[PDB]
């Protein structure tokens, strides 16, 4: 619809510090381009990043291993998050049915 | 001859840009070469030697310029010393991780 | 041509930064850049506890503004380090007192 066929991860409830980066790494190790337009905090007191990355079309449709990896000062270890579109999986016709409000709704008006 | 003492220093776990620090002391003679790596990689810039200084017994300090994010990504800093035609390589990692 | 309050860094050993003979011993490294005037007192604290023992600072060298660097060492036991204890670098500046509290804890 867009032509915006971006993939992010996104962190919650890690504390308001500074000096965060996402990277997002392939299946090969390759690195890809940054990212602009880092978020602020939350008056929750929770700090919000958003790694913002760039694909092709077709990279997507080969089942491509993509992997985000958190990088907070809390948190040593940096977790791996794997993203990847399930190939071997048919396609249906989806089927849309309206169903109008029945006559025992319409009476307290 | 004795084997240069290999140790290498690591950013407080509360907190500090950082530098390493690598140092190589009791050894002898006087000449000694010490580089530093990065994920198995060699660094061409970011780093200075300090003069050997005297403590007979000499002493080199070696220092790294490092930032934050780098440090907190789990990547490996190995400091290479060559001494006598010997090659030592010391491993770190967070001590929290 | 300025003056610049100075900067109090400390260094501690990773996991495996201890070696030899048990006990193991280590070193920490409490250094000041970019600080004026030139001289500059380095104190080690253990606990409350002054340090005056098993501590060697090296001469204050030359690393526009005149800059200045200073390193110091002190000696340091493994069982101290695995109780937990908290070592403070005391630096005194014009009268001014700099602490920097570092520990094992995550």
């Amino acid at each position: 619809l867009t032509k915006s066929t971006k993939l992010t991860c996104l962190v919650t409830d890690l504390t308001t510090y500074d000096s965060v980066t996402i990277s997002w790494t392939r299946q090969n190790g390759e690195a890809v381009k940054t990212h602009t337009n880092i978020s602020e905090s939350h008056p929750n007191a929770t700090f919000s990043a958003v790694g913002e990355a760039s694909i092709c079309e077709d990279d997507w449709n080969s089942g491509e291993r993509f992997t985000c990896t958190v990088t907070h000062t809390d948190l040593p270890s940096p977790l791996k998050q794997t993203i990847s579109r399930p190939k071997g999986v048919a396609l249906h016709r989806p089927d849309v049915y309206l169903l109008p409000p029945a006559r025992e709704q319409l009476n307290l008006r | 001859e004795m084997n240069p003492n290999v140790n290498v220093f690591v950013p407080p776990r509360d907190g500090f840009k950082s530098k390493l620090i690598c140092e190589a002391t009791n050894f002898t003679p006087k000449p000694i070469t010490v580089s530093w790596l990065k994920d198995g990689k060699l660094v061409e810039s970011g780093f200075t030697t300090d003069p050997v200084t005297i403590e007979q017994t000499y002493k080199v300090i070696s220092t790294l310029t490092i930032s934050e994010i780098d440090w907190l990504n789990l990547n490996v800093y190995t400091c290479r010393v060559d001494h006598r035609g010997l090659t030592f390589l010391k491993n770190v990692s967070s001590t929290c991780a």
